[PDB]
């Protein structure tokens, strides 16, 4: 009917009904929302200039971080003593160490936050990060990952967020074949929790089980030995493609200087225990002895510039690209979001949040009229074709048909899934559990789990339960993990949990105002005890936090780190 | 210039027919000539041919490496001239590229065509700009320097400069329901509850609001309706309702 | 078919036929309001195919 | 645009002369109803300025026999249209059924 | 130009990468009376090659 185009014009204009256009009004309302966003961020933020240059801020006006005062000319003094031996104490390896003007991403921060309580009540342990610093990085036109042994040895080298943190590292980079370089300053074993950091599995033998494993793959891997590093911490230093030894301050120890007192107590220099021994020793122990940190840190690129990957990651991802804005502006992410702490679940929407992170502002819909609880399609992330799934309201079985039937579809054509994860969303009704809804739920968990594409989750808020098992969750492989600040990860109910537990536990009929004081606000305070800041990352569960800003590029970070894969 | 309209052929028109050659022109000159100018040359069936040409090489590979079975090719483009729509159909027959007809306003003739180089891969906002050749039958040749946009075609050369506005072919493609949407509207479940109606009775709702939002165990589920028309309610703010309820009859506004 | 066999005759909407109302059916990937909507989305599907 | 030659001077082709009305009619009721009859869906389908090639083509000319001894049955095409398409950079095989349900 | 090894131990023996002509090579080259360990250099030296 006098309608004749080339399907373009309807397409490749500036009006295709493929892009989004929820513009916001910037109302009370959005006010409400956006400003109490950026009450969530500043501080998020904040803590991370905290505990970088850790327990050393000199402005003393760190209120917006609600951290304790510690003693700021303790860890001043402890830096200037290591700074005059010699070696950087800082992550300043680590820039150093990749080229400039290149990314960085530092996969996990503000590890073992406020983790461990001490015998003094008010005071915990004072690990800024986890003992490490962990991040992906371009070295020499190749992506690797880097592992930093921080210097902080006051409480110990290593505790059981550390070998996790160690441990994470390897598996990430074992899954995307990203060589690993490892800065390795120890004080040894930590003596007073070895029980939970020493047996078992999962620890301190693991990291020595895979730096084999890698090396079966042919997956080189490089340590830099800064200082000491004993207690089963030497043999990262001989099981090595390279290793650097520092001519003065290096040193590899498999007995420690005590140890040779009380047995054959003749002792002599740390040099001869094992050092650094520049003396042509008869020890083909460690492949560079370099004169000074910069020539070390130098050694270490020119190593890794011989492994043959810079051909292959120029051919798998393009250098030379243009970027592809969205059309709408990223600070408008922080509205769209709701408040927190309100009775009722609050409203919220997805197709803004969408059209606002990728490329064009664009996206291609499944089936929404059917299943309108779940979102499901396609788009563009940085020239990269995606695949989301974005959670809005209560699940049911048709969601989760129609979720298996995209995950079909992008496990058939090699497609990468992004998950936005929300609330959990079952409906108990009884009509509903007598049609099947539990074998839907099943259809749906075993293609989450079955699909062999790369897996990237974020956290939006609210998700809390057995709803996650739906989407995607951290035991289903997921070979990132990022957050937002209004996260609440718990039971199979935030706010339910309460009613039905108030039921159900040895309670009076009487004293209904005392009960409710003594059961109801006590599980609330349970259940939002746990937040984004503490249960989160501190503990490695869901090891990244980032900002609901800069969402695109963290997840263009990860889709480039997961291409270099088999 | 190309990519405004200007006075330039007014100024023309000033210069040409008005007498003033003499000298002799009063402060109200212009007032009087009103008639005799504001006139542009009248855009011949030919000048469609040419510009119509270039938007489709200056945009792609029409009639280039073209090719079908037992029959001849054939492309069509829509000019909207003045608020009249224009068409012109373009093919050729043999085994020619160079051997291009035309029909336009039910004029009928033949031409060949040489392009130059090609330009302006990238074809943004300024898109192509490219000189043309067109050696019609009856033996003339001509040289156009085209810059060809979606929103128009633009040919400039020994007749002048013309643009031709494409007719434009637009209008929601997607969103176009002409439902009645009687009854049966954002319904609520069992729970209803209904409260803090944010829509006004009777306004216009083409965009996804929320029309209704009710509570179901702390489930605000909003509706969020996109049936385009007014909305009108039945329904007030904390009115218990039933199941699958008649909250509201989204329908064309009428 | 329907009628010699229950021959409770309803629309043809409701035999099977589009049925844009939020049906219970998750039948049919696209709806399309028009010939050109439909052959629009057919060549959006096309394209993400990475070939 | 089978069975709907206006030129009426089709002798070159030594096809029966069929009722050409008929045709018509057909036609302009099912292109009343909203919906193109015709192959115009693969062109508008196809990107312009590209190749297509009409694998079979005169598909089911002339071949079954009616009752009436000087009557075919009229299948312009085997009731399908296919050929090689190049979809959006993309090469696809097109099957479109044609309208004709007379038969 | 060169990518020296440990070349203060096993002073004997010489290995490591360097550039010909576009492409990467190893090079190992003899100069004195071997011993043990400029054998096991040796042999660290053609494990990494091929790996
Ligand atoms: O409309 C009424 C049904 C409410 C469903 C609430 C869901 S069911 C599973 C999950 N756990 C809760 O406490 N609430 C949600």
């Amino acid at each position: 009917y006098a309608h004749h185009p080339i399907d373009y014009e309807r397409s490749t204009s500036k009006s295709p009904n493929i892009l989004r256009l929820p513009a916001n009004t910037s109302d009370p309302t959005y006010q409400e929302n956006m400003a109490r966003m950026e009450g969530l961020v500043e501080q998020l933020r904040a803590r991370v200039r905290y505990v970088q240059a850790g327990g050393v801020v000199p402005e003393e006006e760190a209120a917006k971080a609600g951290v304790s005062i510690s003693s700021i000319e303790a860890d001043d003094r402890v830096r200037k003593l290591h700074l005059s031996r010699g070696k950087m104490l800082a992550r300043d390896r680590i820039e150093r160490l990749i080229d400039p003007g290149t990314r960085f991403l530092e996969l996990s921060q503000l590890a073992g936050w406020d983790l461990y309580w001490d015998d003094k009540k008010k005071e915990y342990e004072r690990c800024y990060s986890g003992g490490i610093v962990t991040g992906i990085g371009l070295v020499n036109g190749v992506r690797c990952m880097l592992v930093a042994n921080d210097a902080t040895v006051k409480g110990g080298t290593y505790y059981p967020i550390t070998v996790k943190k160690h441990l994470r590292a390897q598996k990430i980079a074992e899954q995307n074949h990203l060589p690993c370089i490892y800065l390795v300053d120890s004080g040894g074993a930590n003596l007073s929790r070895q029980d939970d950091v020493f047996p078992d599995e999962q620890h301190f033998g693991r990291i020595f089980y895979n730096e084999a494993q890698m090396s079966i793959k042919s997956i080189s891997q490089i340590a830099v030995v800064m200082g000491s590093c004993t207690a089963g911490g030497a043999y990262v230093p001989a099981m090595a493609d390279e290793n650097i030894i520092v001519a003065r301050n290096g040193t590899i120890f498999l007995g420690g200087p005590p140890l040779v007192l009380a047995a054959t107590g003749e002792k002599v220099s740390s040099e001869e225990l094992g050092g650094a021994d520049v003396h042509c020793r008869i020890s083909g122990v460690g492949d560079h002895y370099a004169t000074d940190d910069l020539h070390a840190l130098y050694l270490a690129r020119r190593a890794v510039a011989n492994l043959n990957l810079k051909e292959h990651n120029e051919a798998r991802n393009p250098t030379d690209v243009k970027p592809v804005p969205p059309l709408y502006d990223p600070r408008e992410l922080g509205g769209f979001i709701p408040d927190m702490l309100s009775d009722v679940v609050k409203s919220f929407d997805v197709r803004a949040i969408i059209a606002r992170i990728v490329d064009g502002s664009r996206f291609d819909e499944f089936k929404a009229l059917y299943g309108n609880t779940l979102v499901c399609g396609f788009a563009r992330i940085e020239g990269m074709q995606v695949g989301i799934i974005a959670n809005q309201g209560i699940l049911y079985s048709e969601s989760a048909l129609k979720g298996a039937h995209f995950i079909g579809l992008c496990t058939q054509r090699n497609v990468p899934l992004l998950f936005l994860q929300n609330i959990t969303g079952f409906m108990v009704g009884k009509k509903y559990e007598e049609g099947g809804i539990a074998r839907n739920g099943a259809r749906l968990v075993m293609a989450v789990s079955s699909a062999p594409v790369p897996k990237v989750t974020v956290l939006i808020g609210g998700s809390y339960g057995a709803g996650n098992y739906g989407m995607c969750g951290r035991a289903f492989e997921p070979r990132f993990l990022f957050m937002w600040p209004n996260a609440r990860i718990s039971v199979m109910g935030g706010t339910q949990a309460a009613t039905v537990l108030t039921l159900t536990n040895r309670n009076l009929k009487n004293a209904s105002e005392a009960e409710i004081a003594a059961f109801k606000d006590k599980v609330k305070k349970k259940y939002e005890k746990e937040g984004s800041c503490y249960y989160s990352t501190a503990r490695l569960w869901d090891d990244g936090v980032i900002a609901p800003e800069d969402t695109r590029v963290v997840v263009a970070e990860a889709l480039r780190a997961t291409r270099l894969a088999p | 210039v190309a990519g405004i309209n200007t006075n330039i052929e007014f100024l023309k028109r000033c210069c040409e027919t008005p007498e003033f050659a003499r000298g002799g022109v009063t402060t109200n000159f212009i007032s009087e000539h009103e008639s005799q100018l504001l006139k542009s040359p009248v855009v011949t069936p030919e000048v469609a041919a040419m510009a119509a040409t270039a938007w489709l090489l200056n945009r792609c590979d029409n009639w280039r490496g073209a090719f079908r079975l037992n029959s001849d090719t054939n492309a069509t483009v829509h000019f909207y001239i003045d608020d009249h729509p224009v068409e012109v159909r373009l093919h050729t027959e043999g085994a020619n590229y160079h051997k291009i007809f035309f029909s336009v306003w039910d004029h009928d003739g033949s031409f060949e065509v040489c392009s130059g180089p090609v330009t302006s891969k990238h074809r943004d906002q300024k898109s192509i700009v490219n000189d043309f050749t067109f050696l019609f039958e009856n033996g003339m040749h001509h040289t156009v320097l085209a810059v060809a946009t979606e929103g128009d075609v633009t040919v400039i050369g020994s007749f002048g400069l013309h643009q031709l506005r494409l007719l434009p072919l637009t209008d929601g493609f997607g969103d176009s329901s002409t439902a009645g949407g009687t009854s049966t509207k954002i319904v609520s479940p069992m729970p209803g509850k209904v409260s803090k109606l944010l829509v006004k009775s009777g306004d216009l709702v083409e965009k996804g609001q929320v029309l209704v939002i009710v509570e179901a165990m702390k489930m605000e589920h909003p509706v969020r309706a996109l049936q385009d028309g007014r909305v009108s309610f039945l329904v007030k703010e904390g009115e218990v309702v039933g199941g699958d309820h008649v909250l509201a009859t989204v329908a064309e506004e009428e």
